[PDB]
Protein backbone atom coordinates (compact mmCIF):
# COMPACT_ATOMS: atom_id res chain seq x y z
CA UNK A 1 0.00 0.00 0.00
CA UNK A 2 3.21 2.36 0.29
CA UNK A 3 4.35 3.17 -3.00
CA UNK A 4 7.82 5.46 -3.53
CA UNK A 5 6.01 8.21 -4.07
CA UNK A 6 3.18 6.86 -0.75
CA UNK A 7 5.93 5.41 1.44
CA UNK A 8 4.75 8.15 4.16
CA UNK A 9 1.70 8.97 3.36
CA UNK A 10 -0.41 5.60 4.64
CA UNK A 11 0.33 4.53 7.98
CA UNK A 12 2.23 0.90 8.20
CA UNK A 13 -0.63 -1.76 9.72
CA UNK A 14 1.17 -4.51 11.91
CA UNK A 15 -0.25 -7.79 12.91
CA UNK A 16 -0.52 -8.73 16.74
CA UNK A 17 0.77 -11.84 16.69
CA UNK A 18 3.92 -10.79 18.61
CA UNK A 19 4.07 -8.60 21.01
CA UNK A 20 6.41 -4.93 19.68
CA UNK A 21 9.65 -5.82 18.55
CA UNK A 22 10.65 -2.22 19.77
CA UNK A 23 8.96 -2.34 23.29
CA UNK A 24 6.95 -5.82 23.64
CA UNK A 25 3.45 -4.16 24.29
CA UNK A 26 1.41 -6.96 22.88
CA UNK A 27 -1.16 -4.27 21.11
CA UNK A 28 -0.75 -0.32 20.68
CA UNK A 29 -3.30 2.57 19.95
CA UNK A 30 -2.54 3.44 16.75
CA UNK A 31 -0.29 1.94 13.63
CA UNK A 32 3.25 2.52 12.95
CA UNK A 33 4.24 5.44 10.48
CA UNK A 34 7.69 6.14 8.28
CA UNK A 35 9.24 9.83 8.06
CA UNK A 36 12.23 10.53 6.19
CA UNK A 37 14.75 12.52 7.70
CA UNK A 38 18.74 13.36 6.39
CA UNK A 39 18.29 10.33 4.17
CA UNK A 40 17.37 8.67 6.88
CA UNK A 41 14.17 6.34 7.40
CA UNK A 42 12.56 6.59 11.04
CA UNK A 43 10.04 4.27 11.99
CA UNK A 44 7.46 5.06 15.05
CA UNK A 45 3.88 4.66 16.55
CA UNK A 46 1.08 7.30 16.42
CA UNK A 47 -1.01 8.80 19.38
CA UNK A 48 1.21 7.67 22.29
CA UNK A 49 5.07 9.02 21.52
CA UNK A 50 6.86 7.15 24.70
CA UNK A 51 5.09 4.25 24.26
CA UNK A 52 7.25 2.82 20.93
CA UNK A 53 10.76 3.76 21.16
CA UNK A 54 11.70 5.37 17.30
CA UNK A 55 13.67 2.94 15.30
CA UNK A 56 16.41 4.73 12.49
CA UNK A 57 16.82 2.80 9.30
CA UNK A 58 19.98 4.38 7.12
CA UNK A 59 20.02 4.35 3.37
CA UNK A 60 24.00 5.64 3.01
CA UNK A 61 24.67 4.58 -0.33
CA UNK A 62 28.65 4.05 -1.32
CA UNK A 63 27.98 1.83 -4.81
CA UNK A 64 30.37 -0.35 -4.18
CA UNK A 65 29.50 -1.42 -0.44
CA UNK A 66 25.89 -2.32 -2.68
CA UNK A 67 27.98 -4.29 -5.15
CA UNK A 68 29.92 -6.26 -2.11
CA UNK A 69 26.60 -6.67 -0.55
CA UNK A 70 24.80 -8.43 -3.66
CA UNK A 71 27.52 -10.39 -4.28
CA UNK A 72 27.42 -11.89 -0.55
CA UNK A 73 23.85 -12.48 -1.02
CA UNK A 74 24.31 -14.66 -4.48
CA UNK A 75 26.58 -16.93 -1.97
CA UNK A 76 29.37 -17.77 -3.82
CA UNK A 77 32.17 -16.62 -1.44
CA UNK A 78 32.32 -18.62 1.94
CA UNK A 79 34.74 -19.10 5.04
CA UNK A 80 36.13 -22.55 5.37
CA UNK A 81 37.31 -23.54 9.34
CA UNK A 82 40.81 -23.02 8.30
CA UNK A 83 40.48 -19.40 7.62
CA UNK A 84 40.67 -19.46 4.02
CA UNK A 85 37.94 -18.57 1.42
CA UNK A 86 36.40 -20.55 -1.03
CA UNK A 87 34.73 -19.37 -4.29
CA UNK B 1 27.16 3.44 55.14
CA UNK B 2 23.85 1.36 54.12
CA UNK B 3 22.24 4.60 52.49
CA UNK B 4 20.87 7.65 53.65
CA UNK B 5 17.28 8.79 54.48
CA UNK B 6 17.97 12.52 55.56
CA UNK B 7 18.20 15.78 52.60
CA UNK B 8 19.87 18.37 53.81
CA UNK B 9 18.83 21.31 52.00
CA UNK B 10 19.70 25.21 51.73
CA UNK B 11 17.15 28.19 51.98
CA UNK B 12 19.41 30.24 49.17
CA UNK B 13 19.13 25.41 55.82
CA UNK B 14 17.63 22.05 57.30
CA UNK B 15 17.35 18.62 56.99
CA UNK B 16 14.45 17.16 56.12
CA UNK B 17 12.76 13.62 55.48
CA UNK B 18 11.58 11.92 52.64
CA UNK B 19 7.70 12.58 54.12
CA UNK B 20 8.94 16.17 55.88
CA UNK B 21 10.28 17.49 52.32
CA UNK B 22 6.90 16.63 50.64
CA UNK B 23 4.37 17.87 53.14
CA UNK B 24 6.98 21.04 53.43
CA UNK B 25 7.19 21.21 49.69
CA UNK B 26 2.98 20.85 49.47
CA UNK B 27 2.66 23.51 52.05
CA UNK B 28 4.99 26.26 50.11
CA UNK B 29 4.67 25.51 46.76
CA UNK B 30 6.84 28.67 46.08
CA UNK B 31 10.07 27.82 48.55
CA UNK B 32 13.77 27.78 46.56
CA UNK B 33 15.47 24.74 48.41
CA UNK B 34 18.67 23.06 47.45
CA UNK B 35 19.50 19.71 48.07
CA UNK B 36 23.16 19.29 49.45
CA UNK B 37 25.32 17.31 51.08
CA UNK B 38 24.84 17.74 55.16
CA UNK B 39 28.56 16.21 55.94
CA UNK B 40 30.98 15.96 52.53
CA UNK B 41 33.04 13.56 54.96
CA UNK B 42 30.69 11.28 56.15
CA UNK B 43 28.31 10.32 53.73
CA UNK B 44 30.32 10.82 50.32
CA UNK B 45 28.46 8.05 48.39
CA UNK B 46 26.11 9.56 46.06
CA UNK B 47 23.72 8.79 43.48
CA UNK B 48 24.85 9.70 39.59
CA UNK B 49 23.69 12.80 37.49
CA UNK B 50 23.60 15.26 34.97
CA UNK B 51 21.85 18.51 34.02
CA UNK B 52 21.15 19.34 30.37
CA UNK B 53 20.31 22.77 28.90
CA UNK B 54 19.28 23.46 25.14
CA UNK B 55 18.29 26.78 24.36
CA UNK B 56 15.88 25.16 21.84
CA UNK B 57 12.64 23.74 21.55
CA UNK B 58 12.31 20.15 19.75
CA UNK B 59 9.15 17.87 18.43
CA UNK B 60 8.61 14.73 20.20
CA UNK B 61 10.62 12.39 17.71
CA UNK B 62 13.63 14.34 17.38
CA UNK B 63 13.50 14.45 21.91
CA UNK B 64 13.00 10.86 21.78
CA UNK B 65 15.42 9.58 19.54
CA UNK B 66 18.16 12.30 20.71
CA UNK B 67 17.64 11.02 24.73
CA UNK B 68 17.90 7.22 23.56
CA UNK B 69 21.25 8.20 21.76
ZN1 LIG C 1 5.46 -1.01 20.51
Amino acid sequence: DLDENNFTTVPLVIDYVTPCALCKKRSHKHPHQLSLENGAIRIYKTGNPHSCKVKIVPLDGNKLFNIAQRILDTNSVLLTERGDHIV
Amino acid sequence: IRGNDVIFVLKTVEAFKCDELERYIDNNPECTLFESLRDEEAYSIVRIFMDVDLDACLDEIDYLTAIQD
